[PDB]
RNA sequence: AGUAAACUGAGAGUAGAGUGCUUAGUUGAACAGGGCCCUGAAGCGCGUACA
């Protein structure tokens, strides 16, 4: 537990120790995203406290280091199963929110590229395909996330919806949000539209841009989606997998393109596939590299009593020998400090 | 002198598909194709058709050679299963015992 | 006491049931008669009589203590090495004992013995295990390491662990199927 | 059995190990010898020596395990539990310090109570002299009958869609609170006893 | 084709083509027009790099070829 | 009791042909205590009766 609650002063000497983030935070910030178990947890508990670890802190630096004059550097956060990977990512922005940056998070890309019931084509493009329902609710988190800088950033073109209906340059991006939201149809589009619109004008310097992807390796791999003819589908296909893989480029400049690899939910990937290249794959390591790459693995034996005793105060381990260093010795041996393991014995214990 | 007219006529049919398997086997690989006409291919059905009916292959059964039995023999032995049972609990048949695992 | 088959072959004679009786009971009542010294070797020429083997601790090149042993389950095979000093490391087949077994019983049977003599973190291990399936694997891999660690824990201790059933090879493997029934107890559907 | 006669079956208890030897009477002291020289039976893998073992939550498992899938029968009864926990936290946040004495929050001893407020201290028999019989019920046949009932009143199609745990976890907290189907039929099982009554004499 | 070749070849490489962008961008950035591709590859880090990249590309991937790898990028990237 | 149950392979035979048969392996439990009207097996025996 940190006296401090600023994400942009707290540093290693916080190291080993929870870090609340504020029920209204959580809401804006963090309308999607969070692992469901850790979501399940915060609602048993009204606490969002994740404990800060050098890799948190190592990204947080790297943010504060980066020059937007570069153009956006790519990290990549790599590991096993269960690692943190996604709470590492969720505290670093939570920090850039709290330093007004545009956060552009993707809250996993495996869900994008597989159980699509509502996939139609392009109208802007007839050879590619879209994802209605997942644009809307991308759509929708991003609005959440960041209302304020929606009115605040206007267009720099015209897009046409219908052959009579369209928006006109210098139109704020809550009119391109509003129509992608409300009119399903249009979600993609409007969410190319937004990707295109907030490269171009974080390269004009409009803002600070954290382009924040979970489980980057789905994008170039492979597709369980079926066209109509029951022909599998290539990631390029799907105008979202497509447009994110522009933004992933670091062409662009005012910001930076963090990304947090993911091998839960991924497709014809072996369980144990978790390094950087066997996940990404060719297509991936070419598309990413030049990247960052930044590992996190198991609780060391500080960040375990930290979260054994967060679990004690929290009466979570609601056992009788859940305290006693016996138990947390077992604890110790079946998770071996993966935090993952760790709480899904934890819940029943 | 053979057991019984089915095993005789057993036996002329092996003669007669072994005699024409050779012209049997060339009709039938120029009528499974697709490359040569369909009246070519027609010709050969008709020349195979005409071929004897006991040339078949197809009507050759692995009767018993002991005992002509239509049924129940094994490939390996060539002898239905009561004479195969009789040799082995004989003794008759080199390193076949009984069964116990 | 010598059962009757024993006896009559000792006898070389053909007895009877009650024969045996009257020669046990007569034996019976020497022993109780204060039998001495004379009378006991006597004696024991009718008596019948009614531990586990602590294996060498080896040592690797770099001096470290270690002892080796092996184990099969139904048709898994392993054979652990266990050192004498370890962070309760088990490094099974190259792999983490977690990620190989990524069922908690399994996980549960490899702590089984360690659990048992308190020695978990004391010992790290490395397991190779071959055949089967994975619940025989697991067994197999139980029994290598309880029988490895018998080296390292007291004769008590390996007492204990025998009684329990660590150390006592499972005999109970699948019964083959017999022909004319499904299984190799079940009977066909009984006809009418 | 493969087992020979001669095998017995391992004792699994730490403490019944660690008593000392003075404690122990002569019976006892005997007991330890003699067990020395039996054959013992490879352990079963089910039960360990763990602190957290609970043989009845074990059996209720065993029970509701269709086919041999032990590892969905577990998930489940963990699942039940975590979720009557859940509820027992939020019902103690939603209540007064007063009621907050009163309100339970251990899932096994939630568990426990509503088995024992489930159990059916009469059970009828068939009886011949056939007539249906009040007839008293052993433990062991008690603890089975409150088992089986809360897992066919779980799985009667009744409930729509509705998951085992959640299902689960209702149920056993209406039982706890001596209500629901399975305290129901505990008490038909009881008035069938009492109108039978007159035929006990058979 | 490169589908065509068991062994990765760090020349005509993507991740040679990508590495000597970021030093162009970096230098760029610092405004500093002294740079060349044949200055940038002579230097001993791109050598280690190089090395580094080869050795994951071809040889088993393990943690000691990744902190290769890792303290590579760093040093390149000037981040410490 | 590695039994039931479930699952997956292989073999026999043919040119081909089974949800049939044979066989290998995997996961793998529950009851085991009451009684004899019903079936059958006995002893205690009873009473029938013809060869
Ligand atoms: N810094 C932290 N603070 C609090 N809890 C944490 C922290 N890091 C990990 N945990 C716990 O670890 C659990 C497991 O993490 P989780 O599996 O969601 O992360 P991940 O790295 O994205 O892994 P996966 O590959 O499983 O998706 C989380 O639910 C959370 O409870
Ligand atoms: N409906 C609509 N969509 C647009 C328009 N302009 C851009 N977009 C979307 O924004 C995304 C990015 O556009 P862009 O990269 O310039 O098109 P591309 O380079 O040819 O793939 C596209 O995938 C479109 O879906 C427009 O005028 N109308
Ligand atoms: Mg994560």
């Amino acid at each position: 537990r940190t006296n401090e609650n600023d994400p942009a002063k707290h540093g290693d000497q916080h190291e080993g120790q929870h870090y609340n983030i504020s029920p209204q935070d959580l809401e804006t910030v963090f309308p999607h995203g969070l692992p469901p178990r850790f979501v399940m947890q915060v609602k048993t508990f009204s606490e969002a406290c994740l404990m800060v670890r050098k890799p948190a802190l190592e990204l947080l630096h790297y943010l504060k280091n980066t020059s937007f004059a570069y153009p956006a550097i790519r990290y990549l956060l790599y590991g096993e199963k269960g690692t943190g990977k996604t709470l590492s990512l969720c505290h670093v922005i939570h920090f850039c929110a709290k330093q007004d940056w545009l956060i552009l998070h993707i809250p996993d890309a495996h869900l994008w590229v597989k159980n699509c019931r509502d996939l139609l084509q392009s109208s802007y493009n007839k050879q590619r395909f879209d994802q209605p329902l997942e644009a809307s609710t991308w759509l929708k988190n991003f609005k959440t996330t960041n209302e304020r800088f929606l009115n605040q950033i206007k267009v720099q073109e015209k897009y046409v919806w219908n052959k009579r209906e369209s928006t006109e340059k210098g139109s704020p991006l809550g009119e391109v949000v509003e129509q992608g939201i409300t009119r399903v149809r249009n979600a993609t589009d409007a969410v190319g539209i937004v990707l295109k619109e907030l490269k171009r004008q974080s390269s004009l310097g409009m803002f600070h841009l954290l382009v924040a992807v979970d489980g980057i390796n789905a994008l170039w791999g492979r597709t369980t989606l079926k066209r109509e003819d029951k022909s599998p589908i290539a990631p390029e296909e799907l105008a979202l997998v497509h447009n994110l893989r522009k933004m992933m480029k670091n062409d662009w400049h005012g910001g930076a393109i963090v990304s947090a690899l993911s091998q839960t939910g991924s497709l014809f990937k072996p369980r144990k596939a978790y390094l950087p290249q066997e996940l990404l794959g060719k297509e991936g390591f070419d598309a990413l590299d030049p990247f960052i790459p930044i590992l996190v693995s198991n609780y060391n034996p500080k960040e375990f009593e930290s979260c054994i005793q967060y679990y004690l105060e929290n009466n979570w381990l609601q056992h009788e020998k859940a305290p006693t260093e016996e138990g947390k010795k077992e604890l110790l041996f079946l998770s071996n400090a993966n935090p993952s393991l760790l709480e899904r014995h934890c819940a029943y214990l | 002198h053979y057991v019984d007219w089915r095993m005789w006529r057993d036996v002329k049919r092996r003669k007669m598909a072994y005699e024409y398997a050779d012209e049997r086997l060339r009709i039938n690989s120029l009528r499974k194709n697709t490359i040569l006409p369909k009246i070519l291919q027609d010709v050969a059905d008709e020349e195979i058709a005409a071929l004897p009916r006991d040339s078949c292959p197809v009507r050759i059964r692995n009767r018993c050679v002991m005992t002509s039995r239509p049924r129940g023999v094994k490939r390996r032995w060539r002898l239905s299963r009561i004479v195969f049972r009789h040799l082995a609990d004989h003794g008759q048949l080199s390193g076949i015992q009984r069964a116990t695992w | 006491w010598l059962i009757k088959e024993e006896l009559e072959e000792m006898l070389v004679e053909k007895l009877s049931d009650l024969d045996y009786m009257q020669f046990i009971r007569l034996l019976e009542k020497l022993l109780t008669s204060q039998c001495g010294a004379a009378e006991e070797e006597f004696v024991q020429r009718f008596r019948r009589s009614v531990k586990q083997l602590i294996e060498p601790v080896q040592y690797d090149e770099q001096g470290m203590a270690f002892s080796k042993s092996e184990g099969k389950r139904k048709t898994a095979k392993a054979e652990a090495i266990v050192y004498k000093h370890g962070s309760g490391r088990i490094k099974v087949n190259g792999i983490d004992y977690q990620l190989y077994f990524p069922i908690t019983q399994d996980r549960e049977q490899l702590m089984f013995p360690f659990h048992f003599v308190d020695r978990l973190g004391k010992h790290d291990v490395t397991c190779t295990v071959s055949g089967g399936g994975r619940s025989a694997q697991a067994g197999a891999i139980r029994l290598a390491m309880a029988k490895a660690l018998c080296s390292f824990v007291t004769e008590d201790e390996v007492e204990w662990m025998r009684q329990a059933g660590l150390l006592t090879t499972d005999p109970r493997v699948r019964e083959r199927k017999k022909p004319g029934q499904e299984g190799a107890r079940r009977k066909f559907t009984w006809k009418k | 059995s493969r087992y020979s006669p001669e095998f017995k079956d391992p004792l699994i208890d730490k403490e019944y190990y660690r008593k000392p030897v003075e404690e122990l009477t002569e019976e006892e002291k005997y007991v330890r010898e003699l067990k020395k020289t039996q054959l013992i039976k490879a352990a079963p893998a089910g039960k360990t020596s763990s602190v957290f073992e609970d043989p009845v939550i074990s059996k209720f498992t065993n029970m509701m395990m269709i086919g041999g899938n032990k590892v969905l029968a577990r998930s489940l009864m963990i699942q039940t539990l975590e979720a009557v926990k859940r509820k027992q936290f939020e019902k103690y946040h939603a209540a007064s310090a007063e009621e907050q004495a009163t309100i339970e929050r251990n899932p096994y001893t939630i568990f426990h109570q509503a088995l024992k407020n489930c159990e059916p201290m009469i059970g009828l028999v068939p009886i011949l002299k056939f007539y249906q019989v009040p007839v008293p019920l052993p433990d062991r046949r008690r603890r089975f009958l409150a088992m089986k009932w809360m897992i066919t009143e779980c799985r009667d199609k009744k409930h729509q869609r509705t998951l085992m745990p959640e299902k689960l976890s209702h149920k056993l907290l209406e039982a706890f609170h001596n209500q629901g189907p399975v305290i129901k039929r505990k008490h038909d099982l009881h008035k069938m006893a009492e109108a039978n009554r007159a035929l006990a004499h058979y | 084709t490169e589908a065509d070749m068991e062994e990765y070849i760090w020349e005509n490489s993507s991740s040679e083509r990508n590495i000597l962008e970021t030093l162009l961008q970096m230098k760029a950035a610092e405004k500093n027009m002294e740079i060349n591709k044949e200055e940038l590859l002579g230097t001993k880090e791109i050598e280690e790099y190089k090395k580094s990249v080869v050795s994951l590309k071809n040889e088993e991937e393990n943690e000691n070829s990744i902190s290769q790898y890792k303290e590579s990028v760093k040093r390149l990237l000037n981040v410490t």
